[PDB]
């Protein structure tokens, strides 16, 4: 019932898209379509193109193209003739005989729109994955896009949470230590496995500790994993939520509690390269939601690739002669989904 | 500030009678408009978001409409139980501002 | 004469 | 889901009070919480906001300084601390709260306690 | 049809196992059934006890026992097994059952391969049915009254054939606008011992740069947790090729590797299968744990990748700030064919 | 006067 | 599944031969390769047998020294080096087959080639 | 080494008749035993292994029996395909020992 209009700074060349948000279902991406009101008159010979671009921007300024579309508008190019949307349709029938259509489709496998977040001492631009819809006034396509004929408008890519909720996330080790007959052992667990933006996390912990050591501490801690490939491989870590419990398990004895955590901006302001869901100027955006991948494709792909995980830690007491050579740190991982409901 | 500018400042209507109530932003606020209804002593009730966006629960004789700058709010039919004040919101910009709210009698 | 930023229309 | 606001009453002005909103049934980062004043016959005003999630207040030019919007993540509880009070300040204070993801009207509201100046 | 037959250095107690290796179905284990000959008159009111032991060894000598399981056979105290009925009947009224049940998520046997500085005892898991008489729990065990068979905990190939593992990835560099792409991929996901693996490498360079060398290796992954975690690497199989893919150009070759015991003789650690005294047994099978259970387990956990990297030539204004190695990894499973 | 090894039987 | 042999002929007694066994349809490293001779009018005796998987190879006490078994696991062939032949050495000689994994007989049989000595 | 004594040297049946034949070896070689058949002029053809498991495509008619260290092939009926010098190899111990061979015939 509504579309957005963005119209050059000359005023001669307009773009109206229907959506700003395109959702990523795995298997499909939500098809680019647009209207592309033009001017005849004022576009003696050249021709109106209109371009959709996923960057990898500056972070000096490392930017490049991970998927280029194009498709001629104006005169209708017989190589882009596909049926017309509804509202393609409807946009057309507003404007008048000067409406010509675009339509782009988004393939498979690229990454969402994902900031990373600026340093402290960062000045530039911002750093990750961005999509553009681009409509400009060119003779040829080997010219120089002007600024007085081209509208810029910026789309993400989103992903929404799986409607269907995954199996619990459930994980547990043993431990064995030289004078201890018995091992100890970790059992950690989530309450689910998608969780939402602003939704605290249970972590349901058991251990058992049948050893000669005392458990000193529980460390509970969320932390971020961004998969960043564009020259290397490289993942980093952030934990967005902590908890040190000074929470003791005696020896030849049990414990059991259950932990709430809430992963949110206000307090990882300051973590540089913290990775955020996309921006469509400078607005805040929460933390990075999950991305969705194929079920089993062991694909690497271009872009930034974000998950979560909750790691339970357990510190145990360094002692007991045998010259220690143990872990001491007892550390058990939960990857959960953290992702926006679909809208209804 | 966005003045918003809210006609009639009160209304009369019968049962059944179809009910229009306009709000009018003095500037673009996109369809971030929000509709209450507030009875004399009780808090106010959300009613429609998004300009036109029925709430989860209200009936669905409270419809909302957009023009512009021009937000409107219809009941289709005035049921006993719908004389109250009607407030406009919009939510686009910060400091958020409420209209002057309507009084429907009967 | 700054530049024409997004907006909304009716798609009537 | 419901809530629930209590701390007002007959202050002299200059004085101060502190609003107490008792939110329960959703968390304080999947939820904004916001105040609005109603004053005796007249219509409703938005005085303060608060975004846990992102850390942000938000006050009204007439209640900027004297005041303060705060959140206790811990109980789920915001409160208002109304200091340097005026005669114009008598209201109805409502506890309203909105989606952080993302705002869609005040869908649930308090019962409102009333300020007398 | 038949049964093994272990006495004791007196003479005096018997047991009698049907098999040696115990197959483990992920979801249960074969039961330990068996039957003890004993002599009354001998025992003198003594009682014979049989025990299942599962000990992480080390031959330092960091022996721990990772799953007990103790059993008093005489004097009685399990439905009888078929076999263990007919145990009874071929030797008569001074012969007893025992029967054990070995818990799920328990290490299979592994031996970790010595290196050439030590000459001592295997380290690894392994399993061990002791028959023994006394009088209670509490007294030692003596030599000349018990009788120790190593048993085996196995696990075959699963009947059905896996997805076809494959992955693929992808570079970009700053003076290319077009990025590189590795495809590969292996012709089955389950692969039995001493038969050949079939790497599909399908390479699309587009880039300014090219690769020089195409090295592909079977790896195996021991996940040895005691007092630690700690997963150790060894490359079984290995194919260091000069394959050029030159700039603006595509690459499809099939490669063939095939792990083997001869040429891995020298690597300590390397995994193999469980040994019952000293013979040679073949590389580790892979282990097979539950779908998803994310599980660490005392022992030692096998499991073999594929690693297909491309060694691509340096240089460039960028410099030293690229991928030099653009490497997949394809998980597969080493294991044997279920019997007949 | 050797350890007695393992053999075998039919189960007959 | 296939065995073919080659290289078998007639030579005088200290003289040198090699017989080749082209193994098709199976993997050296899965399978185990043995020769097999057998006198005219005699049974058969088992001479020379390589585990490629092992790297082993084991000769008959007649022909330790003598004889030599080798594998060319890139052809799938065997070879038997007959070095300082005797008169007693002549027999067909059968290349045969066996599991790595594990022995169960020898399966599959190469037709046999005469070593006249 | 290990001897296996292969009894009788030859053997005479005529069709349909039951056939043993037996197989003693000198020490313990537990159940590592085969049977092959030679017809003359070609290669052995594995028919038994493990003493008592029938090879694939081996007819049914063949069977191998242990008794401790006594292995015996028995053929139950005796077609006329079935005429040839039976070996009875051990595997159990390197090297590998073969029986001296029975035949078989009219």
């Amino acid at each position: 019932t509504r579309v957005f209009k963005k119209a050059s700074p000359n005023g001669k060349l307009t773009v109206y898209l229907g959506k700003r948000d395109f959702v990523d279902h795995i298997d499909l991406v939500d098809p680019v379509d647009g209207v592309v009101l033009v001017d005849p008159e004022y576009l003696k010979e050249r021709r109106v193109y209109v371009t959709l671009t996923c960057a990898f921007r500056y972070g000096l300024t490392f930017r490049k193209d991970l998927f280029v579309a194009n498709v001629q508008s104006f005169p209708p190019a017989p190589e882009d003739k596909k049926p017309l949307t509804r509202l393609q349709e409807r946009l057309i029938k507003k404007l008048g005989e000067h409406a010509y259509p675009f339509t782009f489709e988004i393939p498979p496998n690229l990454p969402c729109s994902v900031t990373l977040q600026p340093g402290p001492e960062d000045t530039g631009k911002a750093c990750g994955v961005d999509y553009e819809v681009k409509a400009f006034c060119a003779e040829n396509l080997e010219e120089k896009i002007h600024k007085r004929n081209s509208v810029r408008l910026v789309i993400r890519k989103v992903q929404y949470a799986p409607e269907r909720p995954g199996p619990q996330p459930t994980a547990e080790t043993t431990r064995q230590f030289l004078m201890s007959d018995k091992p100890l052992h970790l059992e950690a667990s989530l309450d689910k496995e998608i969780y939402y933006h602003g939704e605290p996390i249970s972590v349901n912990v058991h251990v058992t500790n049948n050893t000669n050591k005392t458990v000193k501490k529980i460390k509970i801690s969320v932390r971020q994993y961004a998969d960043i490939c564009l020259f290397n491989t490289a993942q980093y870590k952030c934990p967005v939520a902590m908890e040190e419990a000074d929470d003791t398990v005696a020896p030849s004895s049990t414990f059991c509690k259950v932990y709430t955590l809430t992963p949110f901006l206000a307090n990882n302001r300051e973590k540089r390269g913290l990775a955020l869901d996309g921006k469509l100027k400078h607005e805040d955006t929460n933390l990075a939601s999950s991305t969705l991948l194929r079920e089993g494709a062991n694909r690497e792909i271009l872009g930034i690739i974000v998950s979560y995980k909750v790691k339970v830690k357990l510190v145990v007491s360094r002692g007991g002669l045998l010259g220690d050579l143990a872990s001491s740190d007892v550390a058990v991982e939960l990857p959960f989904t953290l992702m926006h409901p679909k809208p209804k | 500030d966005i003045q918003m500018t809210q006609s009639p400042s009160s209304l009369s209507a019968s049962v059944g009678d179809r009910v229009t109530i306009t709000c009018r932003a003095s500037q673009s606020v996109s369809s971030a408009v929000a509709w209450y209804q507030q009875k004399p002593g009780k808090a106010p009730k959300l009613l429609i978001y998004s300009a036109s966006s029925l709430y989860s629960g209200v009936p669905s004789r409270f419809s909302g409409s957009r023009s512009g700058t021009d937000f409107t709010l219809t009941i289709s039919s005035l049921q006993p139980e719908d004389f109250a004040t009607y407030y406009c919101q919009q939510y686009k910009y910060v400091p958020v501002t409420f209209g002057q709210g309507t009084k429907v009698e009967i | 004469t700054f530049t024409p930023s997004t907006t909304d229309t009716s798609t009537r | 889901v419901q809530l629930v606001e209590s701390g007002g009453g007959l202050v002299q002005p200059g004085g101060s009070l502190r609003l107490s909103c008792a939110a329960s049934g959703f968390n304080v980062y999947s939820s904004s919480i916001h105040w609005v004043r109603q004053a005796p016959g007249k219509g409703l005003e938005w005085v303060a906001s608060i975004s846990s999630y992102y850390g942000y207040t938000y006050y009204a030019d007439s209640v900027k300084g004297r005041f303060t919007i705060s959140a206790d993540t811990s109980k789920n509880t915001a409160y208002l601390q109304m200091n340097s009070l005026r005669a114009e300040d008598t209201a109805v204070y409502y506890c309203a709260r909105s989606r952080q993801f993302w705002y869609s009207g005040l869908d649930y509201w308090g019962q409102g306690t009333l300020v007398t100046v």
